[PDB]
RNA sequence: CGGCUACCCACCCGACCCGUCUUGAAACACGGACCAAGGAGUCUAACACGUGCGCGAGUCGGGGGCUCGCACGAAAGCCGC
RNA sequence: GAGGGCGUGAAACCGUUAAGAGGUAAACGGGUGGGGUCCGCGCAGUCCGCCCGGAGGAUUCAACCCGGCGGCGGGUCCGG
């Protein structure tokens, strides 16, 4: 024997992405050559941004990517996206600002060709910026999934505020005993 | 589309034969064997081929055109050398380094050539 | 009864032509661009192997 | 993204002077991996159940 | 897939993925929802808590129809009506508004929330919230009642 | 001194045994195939010494010398004249073996190819008249 | 007899996969890498009259 | 390629009809061409063998210049026999080869008034 | 001449007969005379989580309808007031 | 070597032949040794592919240009 420490063999990590899709192993491919090549540590984000799966991915929204460019500063910048940028129904003005993303929906891309501002994909994006200079790397809300408002120590016991499973959000489901004083305990 | 192509073909092909042994491509239009991106005869934009000739004398040299893409009966040109081995190689050699025509797979061409006229003379 | 990216489809109702990832997707010519050219590191080609 | 012209071949094999626009469906995308799962349902959808 | 079913992997270990000690046969703790109040406490309270008892009235003959009544909210009261319209409506041209009619989009109530700009309009509905209503007399639109 | 092909070292197995199976011996319904035992009385199993010995990734062969003929080239298998041909580029360290179902018929020109092009056949001389 | 048998797809993904079918059906290496004889052929995707 | 489907494309229902057919439908099964002066002569490609039919036979292990008469005709066991062709027993007895009917040549034909409206019928189905 | 090897034999050392219930099995614990074939975590519904795909504040035709009568067509294509 | 439950014909079991062995019941793992079947090879003679200096024969390019087709490459984006 040598080591004494317990043997975790692997950290973490996902080194190739588990989808299959050709293209998405070419920006992969591009992005790798690009991360291990130019020294950019914004290259090496959005290289582990392609590593990362489908579900990590949240699409972003029309209204946080004007108002994450609407910052004193984010004037002449490009927003990256590795993610998809969606419509929002709030929002009714749209600036001249230009986006790098991927798999854009139909409306947001119709919007902004009528705002005037300019769509890219990835490969053009690279062949803007191989460093990634003018860019601003976004994310989009994660915690807001419906599946993590059940995660949590409990539903209910120091009252947990997360949301326990039942079908029908109403009376007669989950309402009695621990949900009020009058019936048994409470919480 | 090359590399399309690639990540395409280089699985679920009609070649490929995985069978005991590693890949081999068998790919009619080729140089070496190994089914490789470098080496690769039918999905490059320029391709370099060597085969035997069909009266048995000589080596026929196969090149893709680029002067027409997506058009097979005339996207292949081909020519017939039939000489005393030596000017037949120094043809292939000038013909690969004095154009810009694959500066790869001059070795490849060399040597495919150059082991047919082995297996050709005798 | 498809179309182009520019119009919908005449004859499906609800269709278009799905979102094209890489425009320009030659990985060589990307590679072998100048852009990306100039601001590589260097040709590190030395193996520094095992001394004894 | 470009649409080139195709020449249209007649009865006897000679092309004619009738040129036709590419159109964008052969310049749409490729995905092999989604036409191999939509092939493997319709395949589990082309067949009388079994013997039970 | 059963080739790609663990079970297949599993083919080789004795007990088969259940140990050797615990021998889970047919059902060890019960079936179902099994001892809800008796030795299954810790499971049903702590994971599911207000699960017994009775908590209100009981509305014998109750239907999901009278009280049929969706929520339109003031972010998506613009889109009903196309934005063609709003533009061209308000385009600097006089005193008039365009009416947006939920009922006719099929959403009967309008809440209140952000975002209402300041080119009034005229919205019919067939009940409103007190905060949504000062929104569009602050935004100066008209609150029309209709049946 | 057939084609004496490019330069292979020495090859070692570190052990040529083939692993045997526990009680295989003792009864003939089992086969001589290993099975790994997972009893919980099983000496094997236990690792007692004076047994048989258990194959793991330790007995794994040199990357030089895996898949390696004594010969010194390695085999690839081939049913016709063009999975000979395709033999062409890499002759000098890569030897064809004719299929089993393979008449005599085809057999002695796919040899005959094998003999123009320079390709080593593990088989030159079966099925003959 | 009661199996779940039969497999429904997204009509969007069924046009998806007849898009990229028709898409990789037009490429030369692509049909050649399938097996189809393509040596002496003419021009890719092959357009004849309406006498036809 | 079979449209109809009253029929089969099975194995087992076709055998099944095949080794179980009636006597009228084993004459239709055991029909055999002609030669190729008789369908110049009376344009017709196929014909049910009767009792007084000479035969050449094209294939077995006797094969042309054998134009002789049959003899027998077994429908249940899909032979015809013919006088010609003889093989002896261990004993020295004489007996008759078995020839499937589908491998025969029939170069002569019995005349008679229902073979007559049969010829009639096939020349005009054949038109 | 050379040859590892499912061939046979001898010699030195180690070596109790496998599977399980068990803290403990070679056990004076139980099943096993031998051999060939069959033989044990499948399927439906529901839920939860992870992953991949398409669309994305929308999504989904599984319910029907439309095409000419087609083996594969009990498939597939389309509906959109 | 298909002779009437007759295609193919394994294991358990038995007979015979050939070889080997036999006091610690038989059987096994590691290490060798001996014997036998079989395989590949020629056994004091088997290695090849290239260049050059030497000895004879037989041919015609190549070195340079005229004749000719097909492609590679950029410029006037000339002619559309
Ligand atoms: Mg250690
Ligand atoms: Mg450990
Ligand atoms: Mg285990
Ligand atoms: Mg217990
Ligand atoms: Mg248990
Ligand atoms: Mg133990
Ligand atoms: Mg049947
Ligand atoms: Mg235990
Ligand atoms: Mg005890
Ligand atoms: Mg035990
Ligand atoms: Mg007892
Ligand atoms: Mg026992
Ligand atoms: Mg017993
Ligand atoms: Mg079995
Ligand atoms: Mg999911
Ligand atoms: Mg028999
Ligand atoms: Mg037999
Ligand atoms: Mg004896």
């Amino acid at each position: 024997g040598v080591d004494i420490r317990h043997n975790k063999d692997r950290k973490v990590r996902r080194k190739e992405p588990k989808s299959q899709d050709i293209y998405l192993r070419l920006l992969v491919k591009l992005y790798r050559f690009l991360a291990r090549r130019t020294n950019s540590t914004f290259n090496q984000v959005v290289l582990k941004r392609l590593f990362m799966s489908r579900t990590n991915r949240p699409p972003l929204s029309l209204s946080r990517m004007i108002r994450k460019m609407k910052l004193p500063g984010r004037e002449n910048k490009t927003a990256v996206v590795v993610g998809t940028i969606t419509d929002d129904v709030r929002v009714q003005e749209v600036p001249k600002l230009k986006v790098c993303a991927l798999r854009v929906t139909s409306r947001a891309r119709s919007r902004i060709l009528r705002a005037g501002g300019k769509i890219l994909t990835f490969d053009q994006l690279a062949l803007d910026s191989p460093k990634g200079c003018g860019t601003v790397l976004l994310s989009g809300p994660r915690k807001g999934r419906e599946v993590y408002r059940h995660f949590g120590k409990a539903p209910g016991t120091p009252h947990s505020h997360t949301k326990p499973y039942v079908r029908s959000k109403g009376r007669k489901f989950e309402r009695a005993r621990g949900r009020r004083a009058s019936r048994g305990y409470k919480n | 589309s090359a590399h399309l192509q690639w990540m395409v073909v280089r699985n679920c092909s009609s070649f490929l034969i995985k069978r005991n042994k590693q890949t081999y491509s068998t790919e009619p239009n080729n140089l070496k064997a190994r089914n490789s991106f470098r080496y690769n005869g039918l999905i490059h934009r320029k391709t370099v081929g060597v085969e035997p000739a069909a009266d048995g004398k000589g080596v026929v040299v196969v090149i893709k055109r680029r002067s027409g893409q997506r058009k097979p009966a005339t996207s292949y040109v081909r020519t017939t050398i039939n000489k005393n081995a030596r000017a037949t190689l120094s043809s292939i050699r000038h013909m690969i380094r004095k154009n810009k025509y694959r500066p790869d797979l001059r070795m490849a061409a060399i040597r495919r050539a150059s082991a047919i006229l082995r297996s050709q003379k005798p | 009864l498809y179309g182009t990216w520019r119009k919908a489809a005449s004859l499906k109702s609800n269709y278009n032509l799905p979102m094209h990832k890489m425009i320009n997707t030659d990985l060589s010519r990307i590679l072998k661009s100048p852009e990306i050219q100039r601001a590589l590191r260097a040709p590190r080609k030395k193996i520094h192997r095992r001394v004894l | 993204c470009a649409r080139p012209l195709i020449s249209v071949y007649s009865e006897k094999g000679e092309s004619s002077g009738k040129n036709v626009t590419l159109p964008a469906v052969f310049k749409a995308p490729i995905r092999p991996d989604i036409v191999n799962f939509v092939h493997t349902n319709l395949r589990k959808n082309n067949r009388q159940p079994y013997a039970v | 897939p059963s080739r790609l079913r663990k079970t297949r992997k599993l083919r080789g270990h004795v007990s088969h993925g259940h140990g050797r000690i615990g021998k889970h046969r047919k059902h060890p703790g019960g079936r179902g929802n099994a001892g809800g109040l008796h030795h299954h406490r810790i499971n049903f309270d702590k994971y599911h808590p207000g699960y017994f008892g009775k908590v209100g009235m009981k509305h014998y003959h109750l239907k999901r129809n009278q009280s049929f009544c969706p929520t339109v909210n003031l972010d998506k009261l613009w889109t009903l009506v196309s934005e063609q319209t709003r533009v061209n409506a308000a385009k600097n041209k006089t005193g008039a508004a365009p009416i947006i009619d939920v009922v006719r989009s099929g959403y009967y109530k309008v809440l209140g929330k952000g975002k209402l700009p300041k080119q009034p309009v005229i919205v019919k509905a067939k009940f409103f919230s007190r905060r949504a209503e000062e929104k569009i007399k602050s935004v100066g639109g008209a609150c029309v009642l209709v049946a | 001194a057939a084609l004496r092909p490019l330069v292979k070292p020495k090859i070692v197995k570190k052990r040529t045994k083939k692993f045997i199976r526990h009680q295989s011996d003792r009864y003939v319904k089992i086969k001589r195939n290993w099975r790994k035992p997972r009893g919980i009385d099983n000496r094997v199993r236990r690792r007692f010494k004076g047994q048989i010995l258990m194959p793991n990734i330790g007995y794994g062969s040199n990357k030089k010398t895996k898949h390696m003929l004594p010969s010194g080239f390695r085999k690839f298998l081939v049913h016709n004249v063009k999975e000979l041909e395709v033999l062409l580029m890499c002759n000098k360290s890569y030897c064809a073996e004719i299929a089993h179902n393979v008449s005599s018929k085809n057999r002695k020109a796919i040899v005959e190819r094998a003999a123009q092009l320079a390709i080593r056949v593990t088989n030159p001389n079966a099925r003959l008249r | 007899t009661w199996r779940r048998w039969h497999r429904r797809v997204n009509t969007t993904q069924k046009r998806y996969a007849i898009c990229s079918a028709l898409a990789a059906s037009a490429l030369p290496a692509l049909v050649m890498s399938k097996g189809h004889r393509i040596e002496e052929v003419p021009e890719l995707p092959l357009v004849v009259e309406d006498k036809v | 390629m079979k449209f109809n489907p009253f029929v089969t494309s099975d194995r087992s229902k076709n055998r099944k009809r095949h080794f179980n057919a009636p006597s009228h439908i084993r004459r239709k099964i055991m029909s055999s061409p002609l030669s190729k002066e008789l369908r110049q002569k009376y344009n017709v490609r196929s014909m049910p063998i009767r009792k007084d039919d000479e035969v050449q036979v094209v294939r077995g292990h006797y094969k042309g210049q054998q134009i002789g008469k049959v003899v027998q005709v077994y429908r249940k066991k899909y032979v015809i026999y013919i006088e010609r062709v003889q093989r002896e027993k261990a004993n020295g007895t004489t007996v008759h080869v078995g020839i499937h009917p589908s491998k025969v040549v029939i170069t002569r034909l019995k005349l008679d008034k229902d073979r007559k409206k049969i010829l009639e019928r096939k020349a005009k189905s054949r038109q």
